[PDB]
DNA sequence: TCGGCGTGCTC
DNA sequence: CGGATAAGGGCTGAGCACGCCGA
DNA sequence: CAGACTCATTTAGCCCTTATCCG
């Protein structure tokens, strides 16, 4: 079980590249700002998260990500060390409001 | 004629009063004396003169003369005067402090070496001559002061003993009654008015022989002084930081100077300035050191804190050591100069930290009492539970106090019991006794205190002393912390151990390297004195110069920069400031906001202090030309403690 | 909507650091191993995500952790601070098997 | 029409 | 039971008639 | 593991308030 549902705003610029292998790739950082439950109180929660999309046919939505009100990113998320990107997220399916 | 009077009033002016036929007054009387439309107040007659400034017939009479005789001496009239000019306060107050507060309503006045020390003082007789007793803690100063005071007795003259705080009167005045026969009266602000009039008038008529007091004993006048006693001349209450801000030491100096009397000072750790004036011949020093009775020195010992396993602000090495010394059946004592349970509250989550808005300071956490309490304005608050912020509810205590040392040295000693004395714990008189008495049963005991354990206190069953969180010393921006630091070191490491059994002091820090505490652990105190006073006399520094600072503070951080920059240009353009003069611009002090107004303070350095003064003396002249002196809180301090 | 769902074992022993006013917290190391795969090639999942339970509401089932067992904890992302920027991410837990 | 706040002076 | 006295606190260690401004 | 230089202790006005001892 390893799964992840995220909406927030675009950062920095979209990065758009194609691998060497055919398949397009597009990393960008989402700023994350909404409030949660914790132990009964509200309280806000924040993140940054960089997103790294590797679809080839379902991701033609990237090409107007740039722009959006609320964008959500669905999908497999895993980290890695970095010997300073350390959380990672590589999901799939990306949805626009 | 026209007699000056003198009035409680801030302003160093003395108004004129036309005196009735068949009415006469002296130099420092009490006159009962109208002053305006509103009371009839009391003011003390300064000097009779023939003509004023304003027209004779548009004076004011004077309406009842309390007094027929000085009520101050005139050696003590002298030193009121010198030390309000030297001070630059007004004079009224300067006189009305050096009062009973009875009086001021106008109510009726109504071994080898102690040997040979003894043998020097009493050869330097019948003149002025200062002597400096200094020696390592538990030497005979006791012995050698009864020994000075009975051979002043001899000639039946009287004594003055000044000590620093009043919780040491009883432990002296017990051993002065002990041993001589002679009456002794004490005069503090502990004791009643009444008593303190009758102290008073017993000093004034001579029967008492000996006052013993702290550094309000010193304006009390004698029938015949013969000798002025300063014990700890070193501490910090011998110095006024509130009203007129004098000092013990030196009014004491001035007394014995102008009255060609001996005066002693004695302190196991002198200081800076009073080595200083050894070094300029102007003391005469006497070292007693003796082994405080054939008692071994303490260890000394250095940890490193860097990269430790830490349990509770407590490395491995010393947790085996008191350990050890505990199995022994011997007390062990911990120096932590911090109160409350953690000094901060952090927010895990956005690192927010409870900051009080009239201090800019972070607030104190207590558990037993379970609230947040600031140390610079009393401020009550209570523990948050959500952090304003961001709304977690994640807060954890950060660093370490005494309450919770207390807490967490109970796991990992089963049976050893903890007693911790401070501030807080201490709010009544016989709740330190009490706590004295479980020390003195002797057994097993581990004491957790501030510096209250540095006092009069005497623990014989303690071995072991350990010092912790003693950064700040080291990164201080003031140049007075070292010295503060080192003296503070030196009177709990003295007391560690006993004649009989050898005592072991364990020093933590992150900087076992640094030159400072390398000379304070491996050399005696003495060795870091002279270096830190030729490194002074390197640099320009108050034990070698004068340093007046001028403070100001402000409601709404406004006016004071503007105020002492005015201050600063009047200082600049007078003739005579000089070129040597150094006054440093408006800056902030070290506390920039202490009780909700903001504090900037000028410093000014000069090598020569009379100088300083005139130059000091015209400034105030020319204050009345500086706009808006109004709604702005200025004092004169000379010679800080501080910054 | 931020909600993550993950599932492994444990890596390091949970603490149990309370706070002022009561609200104790959990403070133990996440390890989670498993694969991805899509269409074109197959990816690796792998890294040491922290977890944080707060609240006594769950301290009940906070125990039995020991040093390795196979849970599943459930909740939001949240970052930290420190002297290092970020320096850290953390997993809020709300619901626990 | 009446209370709160910013000035010299008091010999 | 009333007078005198000891212990503790809260802002302040100069203040009032006068004139001006906001409510 | 999360803050740096600090902190903390000390004596000495003044009017108003509260609690206690003595004749
Ligand atoms: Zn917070
Ligand atoms: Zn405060």
């Amino acid at each position: 079980t390893n799964r992840l549902v995220l909406s927030g705003t675009v950062c920095r610029a979209p990065l758009r590249k194609v691998s060497p292998s055919g398949i397009p790739h597009c990393q960008f950082v989402l700023e994350h700002r909404s409030v949660q439950e914790e132990a009964g109180f509200h309280r806000q929660a924040w993140c940054q998260m960089p997103v790294i999309v590797s679809g080839h046919e379902n991701q033609a939505i990237t090409h107007s990500i740039t722009v959006g009100s609320r964008i959500t990113v669905q999908g497999f998320i895993s980290c890695h060390k970095a010997k300073l990107s350390k959380m990672v997220l590589h999901a799939e399916q990306i949805e626009l409001i | 004629p026209v007699a000056h009077v003198a009035l409680p009033v801030p302003l160093p002016r003395t108004f004129d009063y036309l005196l009735p036929e068949g009415m006469t007054v002296k130099a420092g009387c009490r006159v009962r004396v109208p002053f305006g439309k509103q009371q009839e107040r009391i003011g003390i007659v300064v000097s009779v003169s023939d003509a004023s400034e304003l027209p004779l017939n548009e004076l004011k009479a004077v309406v009842e003369v309390l007094d027929s005789e000085p009520v101050f001496t005139h050696s003590v009239w002298r030193l009121l005067l010198w030390a309000a000019d030297y001070y630059h306060h007004p004079i009224g107050d300067v006189l009305f402090h050096a009062l009973p507060i009875l009086l001021r309503q106008g109510r009726p006045a109504a071994n080898t070496e102690q040997a040979t020390a003894v043998g020097a003082i009493h050869s330097a007789a019948d003149t002025f001559s200062a002597w400096l007793l200094a020696g390592v803690t538990g030497s005979g100063k006791t012995e050698v002061y009864l020994s000075v005071l009975e051979n002043v007795l001899a000639q039946g003259k009287q004594a003055l003993v000044m000590v620093p705080e009043i919780g040491l009167t009883p432990q002296t005045i017990a051993r002065f009654r002990e041993r001589f026969n002679a009456p002794v009266e004490v005069l503090h602000s502990g004791l009643n008015d009444s008593e303190r009039l009758s102290a008073w008038l017993k000093a004034k008529n001579g029967e008492a022989a000996i006052v013993i007091g702290t550094r309000s004993a010193l304006f009390t006048p004698f029938k015949n002084l013969g000798v002025i006693v300063i014990d700890e001349e070193h501490d910090s209450s011998y110095k006024q930081q509130e009203g007129w801000r004098y000092h013990a030491r030196d009014l004491a100096v001035y007394r014995a100077h102008s009255e060609q009397i001996p005066i002693i000072l004695g302190s196991a750790t002198p200081a800076l300035e009073t080595l200083c004036n050894v070094q300029q011949k102007k003391y005469r020093l006497l070292r007693l050191t003796r082994r405080a009775g054939n008692a071994r020195p303490a260890i000394q010992h250095v940890l490193d804190l860097k990269g430790q396993k830490v349990q509770a602000g407590l490395a491995p090495a010393l947790i085996t050591r008191m350990r050890q010394h505990l199995q022994a059946d011997n007390q062990v004592i911990l120096f932590l100069n911090r109160r409350g349970f953690a000094p901060a509250l952090l927010c895990h989550d956005c690192g927010w930290i409870a900051e009080c808005p009239r201090c800019d300071h972070y607030y104190t956490l207590h558990q037993a009492q379970h609230h947040l309490r600031c140390h610079h304005c009393d401020s009550q608050r209570p523990v948050p539970r959500q952090c304003p912020s961001c709304g977690s509810t994640h807060l954890v205590p950060v660093g370490l106090g005494t309450e919770q040392l207390e807490q967490t040295l109970a796991p990992l000693f089963p049976g050893v019991p903890i007693s911790r004395i401070d501030r807080d714990t201490t709010s009544r008189k016989g709740a330190l006794e009490q706590q004295l008495a479980e020390v003195h049963r002797g057994g097993a005991r581990i004491l957790i205190g501030t510096q209250m354990l540095a006092k009069g206190h005497h623990f014989p069953d303690v071995t072991l002393v350990a010092l912790l969180d003693v950064d700040g010393a080291l990164f201080s921006a003031d140049f007075r912390s070292a010295e503060r630091f080192a003296q503070l070191y030196t009177q709990v490491a003295g007391r560690a151990g006993r004649a009989g059994k050898q005592g072991e002091v364990v020093l933590q820090t992150h900087h076992p390297e640094h030159p400072l505490l390398q000379t304070l652990l491996y050399k005696g105190y003495d060795a870091f004195a002279e270096q830190a006073l030729a490194e002074r006399r390197m640099m320009q520094l108050p034990p070698w110069t004068s340093h007046v600072i001028v403070r100001a503070e402000d409601h709404n951080n406004q006016h004071a920069p503007l105020f002492l920059q005015q201050l600063r240009n009047l200082i600049l353009s007078s003739p005579l400031a000089d070129e040597k003069l150094w006054v440093l611009g408006p800056v902030p002090a070290l506390a920039p906001k202490r009780g909700g107004r903001w504090r900037w303070q000028i410093l000014l350095q000069h090598p020569s202090r009379v100088r300083l003064q005139h130059i000091i003396n015209g400034t105030l002249a020319l204050i009345n030309t500086i706009p808006d002196s109004r709604k702005v809180k200025w004092v004169l301090d000379v010679d800080p403690i501080e910054g």
